[PDB]
RNA sequence: CAAGACGGACCAGAGCGAAAGCAUUUGCCAAGAAUGUUUUCAUUAAUCAAGAACGAAAGUCGGAGGUUCGAAGACGAUACCGUCGUAGUUCCGACCAUAAACGAUGCCGACCGGCGAUGCGGCGGCGUUAUUCCCAUGACCCGCCGGGCAGCUUCCGGGAAACCAAAGUCUUUGGGUUCCGGGGGGAGUAUGGUUGCAAAGCUGAAACUUAAAGGAAUUGACGGAAGGGCACCACCAGG
């Protein structure tokens, strides 16, 4: 969809990255 | 396929054929026999005529030719001759 | 430096009596200051009106040019100038697998109106045609050209522009060489596409009293 | 100021939108096309030849029209559209549209939209030679 | 009440028979106005009611359909629909340069490319929509983009290979 | 209002013409293919050098007209672009006779596939329309025949392959006949002859030099290009 792809050209994606970093007794 | 008699070819293929390319060519046409409705007489006329042919006695007209078969009189009866 | 719309004023154009809505609007005119008169710049403005704008439930498609040419007082008052077709009717009729015949005649009225008609016409499909194509051959389109132009010359000359006119308001030339014609080739969408005005006598003004009221 | 017409019933002009290959005109007329009203081009909105024939020249153009127009007392247009014609391209341009729009976008009450732009029969040799085209 | 109304030719008959559905639902839901099929004269017909806001949407509506009309699909007309600055841009391919016969079939034939792939490609630089007619060219996008498609086929069809216009043009996306 | 130009859309798997080419109406003039034929002559035929007819566009001489476009040319920007514009483009009258003038594919003949479309003519046949047509006639529908135009396909066979219904019926080699080729350059060069006012056109070498020149399809590789993913031995914000 036309809509869609100027949308999502004009947008910034975001989310998926998952980064590993870094008592009882 | 493959296996047909040519030899005896059944009328129907025949007939269907172009006159000119049957195992003994043989013409579409035909001589008819006309009776003008305003009279009695009969006339001999050629199915594929190209002149319009006359009444000898009435002087109507009988047949008008056309690209094929001529075009006869509405009233004219005919009948297939032989 | 100054507007020059406060010195303008309004007219009001009306429609002339073959129609049912008579308010075709207004115009904006300059008033007199002695150097030119408004009636002189006001007796010659043509009109490009559609006909849903002139009758209620008529189509739209058709237009008429009326002819403005004199005034009556803030009343300005038309004539009947020509006739044509919208440019989106005149595309979308002409379709691909067809022969459009197309004819034109000069012709003379009763009142001194010499004037030319342009009509065209489609070859229609059969309803049980399983053939793409609907072409007519060249000696049908001869004859049919023909007969178009004597059906479309004899009903303009032997009328008055009130009848012509209200012929020219349903089309009844264009449905008549429907009808006349459909013998030699079966036709689709006929219709006097175009009217002219190639000469107007001298102008009187008791005809306008008769084509208004 | 205005036509002396009741407020159930209003008024009636045309307007030929000129959308050229470089600038948009906007000419408002009366159902004669005799008188103007008014007329306002893309080189009068912007003081930049980059934007000539933008549709935001066309759009500032409708906007200053339909307000005069509105000052004058016009309340309703017919639309007439128009391309360059003749040898060249026969479509309209954005320019036309966005002018378009923009006026509808007014709240003024839009007419007929009739598209008469110079369709020849049969015309004479274009302006390009045998080989050059727009680039 | 405003009124439009716009014609539909034969050969887009049946694709507007397949797809009214996603054309009525996005006009009468949420942007509200009523639709019918003319059947009669052919075309299709809108009009306002007592449910209309944002009247602009009204013309935007009429355009709406007319890119189904002129060849494109559904979604990029509710291209139309969803956005406020989408335009539609046309011309003929001899507008340019007189191509007669199997040339002006070859330079429609560079215009799509094998499989489409060019065509294709063009819209995944210019974010624009190309319907390739019998003669006509229609482009829908903004006015930048609509320019930048144009040129594009304006030198695929002045002769220039199909394989530099593709790099140039992934190129000049870049700004 | 006028001046010249051009006949869009309709316009096509189209039609016509020996080819080059041909699209506004109407009228006139002489040609023509195909079809129909229980007409006529009776071998009158095929192919062929010179020559002749026509021969796109450009171009050369006399006029007429110059609307648009526009070699040359003058300007502005940067060989590509824009403004103006000469010859030319148009018409008539004489030349020039070359095109990727293509099917990159002498002509005449015999045999040899499939599908369903089309143009014209002819033949046969129920039905629907001509505001239920009051008979024919047109428009459709169904089927056949004859030449055409043109698609899609084929273990027809052929081919180096792309492909080809001929480029098939060819080492299982002979239907009739014309031109023409013999590795690449030297070279369409020099010389001779001929035509053309001219430009040029037809014909046309060798010495010498070289192991190549070229044709058909297919991707293997290929500096690179476009997308992503991960990382404080990368970056941001910092210490």
């Amino acid at each position: 969809p036309l809509a869609d792809q100027i949308l999502a050209g004009n947008a910034v994606r975001a989310g998926v990255r998952e980064k590993r970093r870094g008592e009882e007794y | 396929p493959l296996a047909k008699d040519l030899l005896h070819p059944s009328p129907e293929e025949e007939k269907r054929k172009h006159k000119k390319k049957r195992l003994v060519q043989s013409p579409n046409s035909y001589f008819m026999d006309v009776k003008c409705p305003g009279c009695y007489k009969i006339t001999t006329v050629f199915s594929h005529a190209q002149t319009v042919v006359l009444c000898v006695g009435c002087s109507t007209v009988l047949c008008q030719p056309t690209g094929g078969k001529a075009r006869l009189t509405e009233g004219c009866s005919f009948r297939r001759k032989q | 430096v100054v507007d020059p719309f406060s010195k303008k004023d309004w007219y009001d154009v009306k429609a002339p009596a073959m129609f049912n809505i008579r308010n075709i609007g207004k115009t904006l005119v300059t008033r007199t200051q002695g150097t030119k008169i408004a009636s002189d710049g006001l007796k010659g403005r043509v009109f490009e009106v559609s006909l849903a704008d002139l009758q209620n439930d008529e189509v739209a498609f058709r237009k008429f040019k009326l002819i403005t040419e004199d005034v009556q007082g803030k009343n300005c008052l038309t004539n009947f100038h020509g006739m044509d077709l919208t440019r989106d009717k005149m595309c979308s009729m002409v379709k691909k697998w067809q022969t459009m015949i197309e004819a034109h005649v000069d012709v003379k009225t009763t009142d001194g109106y010499l004037l030319r008609l342009f009509c065209v016409g489609f070859t229609k499909k059969r309803n049980n045609q399983i053939r793409k194509t609907s072409y007519a051959q060249h000696q049908q389109v001869r004859q049919i050209r023909k007969k178009m132009m004597e059906i479309m010359t004899r009903e303009v000359q032997t009328n008055d522009l009130k009848e012509v006119v209200n012929k020219l308001i349903p089309d009844s030339i264009g449905k008549d060489i429907e009808k006349a014609c459909q013998s030699i080739y079966p036709l689709h969408d006929v219709f006097v596409r175009k009217v002219k005005m190639l000469k107007k006598p001298k102008f009187e003004l008791g005809k306008l009293m008769e084509l208004h009221g | 100021l205005g036509p002396q017409v009741a407020e159930g019933e209003n008024v009636f002009g045309v307007c030929h939108i000129f959308a050229s290959f470089n600038d948009t005109f906007v000419h408002v007329t009366d159902l004669s096309g005799k008188e103007t009203i008014c007329r306002v081009t893309g080189g009068m909105k912007v003081k930049a030849d980059r934007d000539e024939s933008s549709p935001y020249a066309a759009m500032l153009a409708a906007q200053d029209v339909a307000q005069r127009c509105k000052e004058l007392g016009i309340t309703a247009l017919h639309i007439k559209l128009r391309a360059t014609g003749g040898n060249r391209t026969k479509t309209p341009g954005p320019g036309a549209q966005s002018a378009l729009r923009a006026l509808a976008r007014s709240g003024m009450k839009i007419g007929r939209i009739e598209d008469v732009t110079p369709i020849p029969s049969d015309s004479t040799r274009r302006k390009g030679g045998r080989r050059g085209r727009r680039l | 009440e405003e009124t439009r109304k716009i014609p539909v030719p034969a050969n887009r008959y049946t694709p507007l028979k397949e797809n009214w559905m996603k054309i009525f639902t996005p006009i009468v839901e949420h942007l509200g106005l009523q639709i019918r099929f003319n059947l009669k004269s052919r075309n299709v017909e809108i009009r306002t009611c007592k449910e209309t806001k944002d009247v602009s949407a009204l013309t935007k509506a009429a355009d709406f359909v007319k890119a189904f009309i002129l060849g494109f699909q559904v979604e990029d007309a509710l291209a139309l629909i969803r956005l406020d600055d989408l335009f539609l841009e046309s011309f003929e391919i001899t507008d340019v340069k007189p191509l007669k016969g199997d040339h002006l079939s070859r330079a429609i034939g560079r215009i799509a490319g094998k499989g489409g792939k060019t065509k294709f490609t063009i819209e995944n630089v210019t974010r624009t929509r190309i319907v390739l007619a019998d003669v006509k060219v229609h482009i829908l996008g903004s006015f930048q983009n609509i320019k930048m498609a144009r040129t594009a086929i304006c030198n695929l069809i002045l002769g220039n290979p199909p394989s530099k216009v593709y790099g140039n043009i992934r190129a000049v996306a870049s700004r």
